[PDB]
């Protein structure tokens, strides 16, 4: 119980090389949504409730659902397996092997210098002391786009209708 | 497609190239650069064949990457300043992920295999549209960060672009491959005095875009796409090839031509940073590009290749449409040496 | 720059060894990015294809720089000239006698000959009078 | 944590009924039993038989759909403003703009299942 | 660099008031009426000088100043304040809505026996000022010196001597 | 810094290397697209609650929507790509070499 | 360079410290070479136009000529802005730092010895 | 901004997010707001190559405080150091520091 942040992000990088490194794109599409609820879980963790359900709700279950719906049209007369391949187990494998040896680097060492130094003392460590009062702050904080973010409000929506005639343009086919 | 859908398409594409050179945030940067590729992709799309769709897709490919790895940059910065605001970047790493990402974007050369293909895959109207306005967004965060990058880094992609371009351009008997190789070069150009002074950037940018904007429209007013389609056009407008081989003379940098400017002056401002060598190079690689602009105004204007009998009938017909500014762009390409002291006015 | 740290800290014309195993390793690793590069957009047709292609370029490049190194540090111990461009022109005259000989050309050789001295001349004359090729901005 | 303690007891329950549902019945099996069911004959794989670009296109509207509608989720704490005039103004904004994403599929074809 | 200073643990000591969080909530009205005094006074202190260290002794006071109120209700009605604050501390939530009956003969209690009136709704939530004898902190923030601005511009606009002297140009 | 940071940027390092190293489906590619852009928001969403940058609370929620806007556009021409082909194979896109 | 100068309003193509150089003069050569400009602009235009390229649309080549000189006295007037304003920061910074810009002892060439190269 | 249109037209379109020690809902404070806000009035109005060495301190100490690396590195050395006399049964952690 005491390390429950670490576990999560090693899952999390896990799952990263299980779905990058390609198999049938199934089986990457369910990588990637264990991806997904182990850093919802991740960001659960530090706070983040409505930002994690954010994750769950459009993430796992809108764009993807949308993907593997896709996929599930789009696919090979046989779709594929993750065995098929000998170049999907070498990928995983390297990358399982690359995450094995740096996180015993780092907790055996916690001075690692692989492009960025960092120090695996712990992660409740950073957490700062105080109290949020009869809020959530990060409510508060998104809940400002209606009064502090007018002009991304703006942007975001005139960007989404345009998504939605770009599509129509495309898809026509003529 | 619908002509008030394809105006909101393209007033779209421009928005968020303003949005990108307006906003002193990098969300709202990134934001820009989302919407201008999100409405970019149709208009690569409008006619509709396995080319353009390819096209699209590449280039689809090449841009959402790149601005993966600038929203990585932006978030490495972040971590390490907490600032948002578009300045100096506060970490080395995080300023290399935005120099690729942003040299991705513009397509210089490491990352040039994109503008070959999807120039030549989209037609004359789309890759006028991509050579010339897609450039404006991603230079102008490059000036805005520009005391922060890594000369070196930013250097040699600047080099590369000039020799590929110069090369590349060599084997083309496509006119759209000829354009994008003519413009990875002078990409090349404009990112090598990026270090140094970035209103010689914007100098040469508004030089290249004028001789874009004329040889695109000079091609469209031609209908021609391939090298020996131009070579017929002698015997239906000369005109318009005696005019385009001014235009691929100032392109050449041949002085007294507009397109001599930029040269003259990049390598002036280089020369006062102790930079000789690095122009010299420069200076005898754009020859490459100058053979291939020979090349193409000795097929054009200067000898006349045989045309057919079906031309004939072209002789009785006018053009529907007219393009607009052609006549002031051809102008400002060849004829504005003189007033180069006016570029204090960019500072 | 560690790689060419080590090349450039050993004084001119000593400890030939020591230069050519730089150069060596110089040449060695432009001769695995070319290959990267050339096995990228130029795949081969099997692994084994691609790994022969690795070594002969990078075995070709190794090779023009440990003749580098051995000719222009000997020419310059020889004759006691370790600041003359002539050390590095007889060297990268012989780098392009190798390269020609790693394309079996004489053709090849001679001009890589012409060409590779004068532009390790060129280097070595940078060197000594302090030309920069990246040039910090200051104005 | 409870909500762990929740989740691992639900999915390890759904599990073991699994375990007993899919292991505890005699079984015996041939080859024309579990030949794939066609209502009495055999069933034909084709080639790629989910197609039609409709499918498609109610996922990619649903999602951008979807994305308004995380947009919108904040709004019961974004009536805690003082500055309500702002906010009633962006809200109904974000609306109209869903509404006119709506109206512009519906008038462009978009939602119909055409021949 | 430098040591944080810290204060020892004695300096830290104080009679603590051990009453549970629905004891405190019951009490809470009259609490603000009655001790607003040296509350105010150390809040003013916390917000001017950003350090817990500079605030301790005032902490002390308030500390003080709930205690002895807390011994001014035991002594009168001790038994209605019981059963108000049990009951308040029955709901999860710690409602006030769900005790009014036990709230009402708490407040008929401390007006007739102590004279306490339970302020209204918004006055406990009211900006107030605090006469305090403390100097106001000169640098709360123990800033440093700010660099020198650059110098500004003066002077008239003349004409480019020579004009842009770029290379062969005359204007 | 923390090793949960270590760990996403990690992934994202691992996203990216899957998707600049190709295979035949496009698909696989487009995901490797959605697993840069779900490390960029986990990365972005500890920053931000860390340091109580409430403001920017928010961000997360604008990038999650504008990547979907691009996970569309490249699922639509993914579409089209396959209604070409019948497959979503990247080597068939290839007729713009010449 | 130039763009975080102190004082220097955004989007503002002369500010108000411009008004105290002298306007450049209507028949300055770079106006009249702005007129030329325009006037061949007008000339090509017949020409792609298919119009006779000397005679065609008076009002037409007229109008490119007027409106490149509207242009080029502008552009003048902020060219010759920008050199004032680097011309006064110069002296303002030679002025505020004269250890970095000392008073070199003059010498004459009867005291300075040259060097004599024969050629021969 | 290339285009400062919003200082031009006195619009905030985006400055409002660009820092954390800008005004926050229900003032709710940023974890380095003192920091940031320290090193803003250094850095103020004397340019950026200035700032960069004349408000150095500023800086680090932010950047301390964003990404608490010397803190962590003094926090796992005494934990370290502790465990290694732990071993050798040398200190015995005290009755407030195991409960
Ligand atoms: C522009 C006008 C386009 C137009 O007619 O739109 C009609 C519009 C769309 O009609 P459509 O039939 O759907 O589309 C026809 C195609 O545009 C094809 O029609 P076309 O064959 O007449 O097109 C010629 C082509 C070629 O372009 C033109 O003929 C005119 C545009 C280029 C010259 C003027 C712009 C640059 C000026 C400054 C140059 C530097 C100084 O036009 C375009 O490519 C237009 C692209 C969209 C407009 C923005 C173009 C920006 C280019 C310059 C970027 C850099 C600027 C500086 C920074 O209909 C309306 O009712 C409006
Ligand atoms: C500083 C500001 C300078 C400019 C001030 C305003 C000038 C007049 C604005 C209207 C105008 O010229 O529109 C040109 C605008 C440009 O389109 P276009 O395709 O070049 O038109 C040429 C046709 O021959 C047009 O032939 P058209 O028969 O259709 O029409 C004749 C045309 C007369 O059209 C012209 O004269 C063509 C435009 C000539 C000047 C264009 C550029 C002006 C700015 C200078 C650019 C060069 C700067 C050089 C220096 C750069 C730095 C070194 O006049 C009008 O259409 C009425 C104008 C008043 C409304 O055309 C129209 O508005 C008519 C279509
Ligand atoms: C309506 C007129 C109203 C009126 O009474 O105006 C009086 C008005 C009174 O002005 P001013 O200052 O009292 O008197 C003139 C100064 O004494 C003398 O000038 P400034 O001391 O005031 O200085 C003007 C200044 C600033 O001047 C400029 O920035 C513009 C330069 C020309 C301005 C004057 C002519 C503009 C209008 C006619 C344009 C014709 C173009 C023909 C193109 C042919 C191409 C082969 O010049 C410079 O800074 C350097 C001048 C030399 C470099 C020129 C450009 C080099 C780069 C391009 C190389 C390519 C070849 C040369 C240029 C193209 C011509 C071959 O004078 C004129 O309008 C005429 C001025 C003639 C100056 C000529 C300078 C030599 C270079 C051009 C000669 C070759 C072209 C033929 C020009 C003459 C026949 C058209
Ligand atoms: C041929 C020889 C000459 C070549 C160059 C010809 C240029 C012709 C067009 C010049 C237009 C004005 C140039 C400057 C400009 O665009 O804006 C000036 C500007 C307008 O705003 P601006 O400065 O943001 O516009 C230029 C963009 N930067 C910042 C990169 C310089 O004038 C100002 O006073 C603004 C200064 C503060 C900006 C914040
Ligand atoms: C792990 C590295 C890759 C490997 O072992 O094999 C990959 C590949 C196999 O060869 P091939 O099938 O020709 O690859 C292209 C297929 N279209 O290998 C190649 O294509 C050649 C790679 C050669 C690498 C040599 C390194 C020394
Ligand atoms: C000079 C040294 C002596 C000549 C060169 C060595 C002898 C020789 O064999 O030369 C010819 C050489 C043969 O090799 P070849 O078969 O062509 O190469 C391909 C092999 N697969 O074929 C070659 O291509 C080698 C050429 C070597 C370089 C020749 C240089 C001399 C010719 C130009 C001299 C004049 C240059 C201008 C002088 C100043 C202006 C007047
Ligand atoms: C191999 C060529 C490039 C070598 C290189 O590192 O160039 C950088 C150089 C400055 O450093 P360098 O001279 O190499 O080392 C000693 C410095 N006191 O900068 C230089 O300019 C020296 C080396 C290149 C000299 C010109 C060579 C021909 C260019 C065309
Ligand atoms: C063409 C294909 C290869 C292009 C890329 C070559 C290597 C570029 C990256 C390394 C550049 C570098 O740092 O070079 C160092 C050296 C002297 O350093 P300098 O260029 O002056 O930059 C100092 C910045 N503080 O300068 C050099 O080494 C000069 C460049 C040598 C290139 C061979
Ligand atoms: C190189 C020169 C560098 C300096 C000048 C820059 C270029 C200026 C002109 C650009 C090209 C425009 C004409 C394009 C062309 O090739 O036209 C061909 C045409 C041939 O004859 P045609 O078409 O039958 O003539 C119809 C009636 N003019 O051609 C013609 O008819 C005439 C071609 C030359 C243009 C006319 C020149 C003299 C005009 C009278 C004097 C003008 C002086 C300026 C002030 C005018 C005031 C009204």
């Amino acid at each position: 119980t005491m390390y429950i942040a670490f576990i999560l992000s090693t899952i999390f990088v896990i799952g990263f090389v299980g779905f990058s490194s390609k198999p049938s794109p199934i089986y990457g599409g369910l990588g990637l949504i264990v991806s997904g609820g182990v850093g919802c879980g991740i960001v659960l963790n530090f706070g983040g409730s409505f930002l994690g359900l954010m994750v769950f709700l459009i993430y796992l279950g809108g764009m993807l659902v949308v993907f593997g719906y896709t996929t599930a049209m789009a696919t090979e007369m046989y779709p594929e397996v993750w065995v098929s391949n000998k170049t999907v187990f070498g990928a995983f494998v390297s990358g399982l092997m690359m995450e094995f040896c740096m996180v015993y680097y780092a907790l055996k060492e916690e001075e690692v210098e692989i492009i960025f130094k960092f120090n695996g003392l712990g992660d409740w460590v950073i957490y700062d002391t105080g109290d949020s009062g009869f809020f959530s702050e990060e409510a508060m904080g998104i809940a400002a786009l209606y009064s502090y973010g007018t002009w991304l409000v703006i942007v975001t929506g005139w960007s989404l209708l345009i998504g939605v005639v770009v599509i129509m343009e495309i898809t026509r086919g003529n | 497609m619908n002509p008030i859908i394809y105006t909101t398409l393209i007033m779209t594409v421009m928005s968020g190239t303003m949005l990108v050179m307006i906003s002193s945030h990098w969300l709202l940067i990134w934001i820009g650069f989302e919407m201008n590729l999100l409405a970019m992709i149709p208009v690569l799309m409008k006619n509709f064949n396995p080319r353009a769709t390819e096209a699209a897709t590449k280039y689809f490919l090449t841009q959402a990457t790149a601005s993966m790895m600038l929203m990585m940059a932006i978030i490495i910065n972040l971590l390490y300043s907490g600032q948002w605001t578009i300045t100096k970047m506060f970490n080395p790493v995080a300023m290399t992920m935005m120099t690729m990402a942003l040299a991705m974007k513009l397509g210089l050369s490491p990352f040039h295999f994109w503008v070959p293909e999807v120039t030549q895959g989209i037609s004359l109207q789309a890759g006028l549209l991509l050579l010339t306005w897609q450039k404006l967004a991603p230079l102008s965060v490059l000036c805005q960060i520009s005391q922060s990058i890594n000369p070196n880094l930013m250097l040699t992609m600047a080099m590369l672009s000039i020799l590929i371009g110069g090369w590349g351009g060599l084997n083309q008997t496509q006119l759209r491959k000829i354009m994008a190789y003519s413009s990875i070069a002078h990409m090349g150009w404009m990112t090598a005095v990026l270090p140094y002074n970035t209103t010689m950037t914007i100098l040469n940018l508004l030089i290249y875009i004028t001789m874009t904007l004329a040889m695109f429209m000079l091609l469209i007013h031609s209908s021609a796409t391939t090298t020996l389609s131009l070579s017929h056009t002698w015997n239906k407008m000369p005109v318009i090839t005696s005019l385009m081989m001014v235009t691929l003379l100032s392109m050449g940098g041949l002085p007294p031509l507009s397109g001599f400017m930029p040269k003259w002056m990049i390598i002036q401002e280089m020369t006062k940073n102790e930079s000789i060598i690095m122009p010299t190079l420069m200076a005898m690689t754009a020859l490459l590009n100058l053979y291939f602009y020979m090349r193409l105004a000795y097929s054009s204007s200067l000898t006349m290749f045989p045309s057919t009998n079906n031309m004939k009938m072209k002789w009785q017909f006018e053009h529907t449409k007219q393009m607009k500014l052609l006549p002031t762009m051809i102008v400002l390409s060849t004829l504005v040496l003189p007033m180069t002291p006016a570029l204090s006015s960019l500072n | 720059k560690t790689l060419l740290h080590k090349y450039s800290d050993i004084p001119e014309g000593t400890e030939c060894h020591r230069k050519a195993y730089a150069s060596t390793s110089i040449g060695g690793a432009t001769g695995l990015i070319v290959s990267a590069y050339s096995i990228a957009l130029k795949p081969p047709a099997s692994f084994l294809e691609g790994v022969a292609r690795t070594g002969r370029y990078t075995f070709t490049s190794a090779a023009i720089g440990a003749i580098f190194g051995l000719t222009s540090c000997i020419s310059a111990q020889v004759r006691e000239k370790p600041d003359d461009p002539l050390n590095y022109f007889i060297g990268g005259c012989a780098g392009g006698l190798t390269l020609g000989a790693r394309t079996r050309s004489y053709g090849i050789g001679a001009a890589a000959c012409a060409y590779m001295g004068l532009t390790a001349a060129l280097v070595k004359m940078g060197q000594l009078e302090g030309w920069q090729v990246f040039a910090e901005p200051k104005v | 944590m409870n909500i762990m303690l929740t989740l691992l007891t639900n999915v390890t329950l759904a599990s073991l009924l699994v375990l007993i549902a899919f292991w505890l019945p005699q079984l015996n099996a041939y080859s024309e039993k579990t030949s794939p069911y066609e209502c009495g004959f055999d069933p034909m794989g084709s080639a790629r038989l989910p197609f039609s670009m409709k499918f498609f296109l109610v996922a990619i509207t649903f999602l951008l759909f979807d994305l308004e509608i995380a947009l919108l989720l904040p709004l019961p704490w974004a009536s805690q403003t003082n500055n309500l005039k702002t906010m009633l103004t962006m809200a109904l904004f974000l609306l109209i703009l869903l509404a006119a994403s709506l109206a512009y599929e519906w008038t462009q074809k978009g939602l119909e299942w055409a021949e | 660099p430098g040591i944080v200073e810290l204060p020892t643990l004695e300096d830290l000591k104080v009679q603590e008031v051990k009453v549970s969080s629905s004891v405190l909530k019951a009490a809470a009205h009259h609490y603000g009426a009655q001790c607003d005094k040296p509350n105010k006074e150390f809040m003013l202190c916390r917000w001017e000088e950003k350090d817990p260290r500079r605030c301790l002794e005032e902490g002390k006071l308030v500390n003080q100043c709930a205690l002895d109120f807390f011994r001014q209700i035991k002594r009168h009605c001790a038994e209605p304040f019981t059963e108000y604050w049990t009951c308040i501390d029955y709901s999860g939530l710690q409602l006030f809505r769900h005790c009014r009956k036990q709230q009402a003969k708490f407040d008929e209690c401390v007006l007739d026996k102590l004279g306490w009136v339970r302020p209204d709704l918004g006055e406990l939530s009211k900006v107030t000022k605090v006469k305090t004898d403390r100097p106001l902190p000169e640098n709360p923030y123990h800033s440093r010196a700010r660099p020198e601005p650059n110098p500004e511009a003066e002077g008239d606009l003349k004409p480019a001597k020579h004009g842009s002297r770029l290379f062969f140009w005359t204007m | 810094m923390p090793l949960v940071y270590m760990n996403i940027i990690m992934a994202f390092a691992i996203a990216l290397a899957g998707l600049l190293m190709y295979r035949s489906h496009l698909m696989s590619s487009l995901l490797c697209l959605e697993g840069m852009m779900l490390s960029l928001f986990i990365m972005s969403t500890l920053i931000i609650l860390n340091t109580h940058f409430t403001l920017a609370n928010m961000m997360p929620i604008i990038l999650l929507v504008f990547a979907a806007c691009e996970a569309a556009l490249g699922l639509s021409l993914l579409v089209m790509v396959s209604n070409t082909y019948g497959t979503d194979y990247v080597q068939n896109l290839n007729l713009l070499q010449c | 360079m130039m763009s975080g100068r102190p004082g220097r309003v955004p989007l503002q193509f002369l500010p108000n410290e411009a008004r105290s150089l002298p306007p450049p003069k209507l028949t300055d050569p770079r106006l009249v070479y702005m007129g030329f400009l325009g006037y061949c602009s007008g000339l090509i235009d017949n020409a792609i136009r298919r119009r006779p390229v000397v005679s065609a649309g008076l009002h037409r080549q007229l109008l490119y000529v007027t409106s490149f000189v509207f242009f080029g006295y502008y552009l003048l007037k902020r060219q010759d802005y920008m050199y004032a304003l680097r011309d006064h920061d110069m002296f303002a910074y030679v002025k505020s730092h004269p250890e970095d810009f000392p008073e070199k002892d003059k010498k004459t060439y009867g005291e300075i010895l040259e060097e004599f190269h024969p050629v021969r | 901004p290339f285009f400062d249109v919003q200082k031009r037209l006195g619009l905030d379109l985006d400055r409002w997010m660009t820092i954390q020690s800008a005004e926050q809902p229900h003032k709710i404070p940023g974890r380095c707001h003192a920091f940031e806000k320290e090193w803003i009035e250094c850095a103020h109005g004397i340019g950026g190559i200035r700032a960069e060495k004349e408000c150095k301190i500023e800086f680090d100490d932010f950047v301390e405080c964003l990404l608490r690396q010397k803190t962590m590195k003094r926090l796992s050395a005494i934990k370290r150091q502790r465990d290694k006399l732990i071993k050798e049964g040398k200190y015995t952690p005290p009755p407030h520091h195991l409960g």
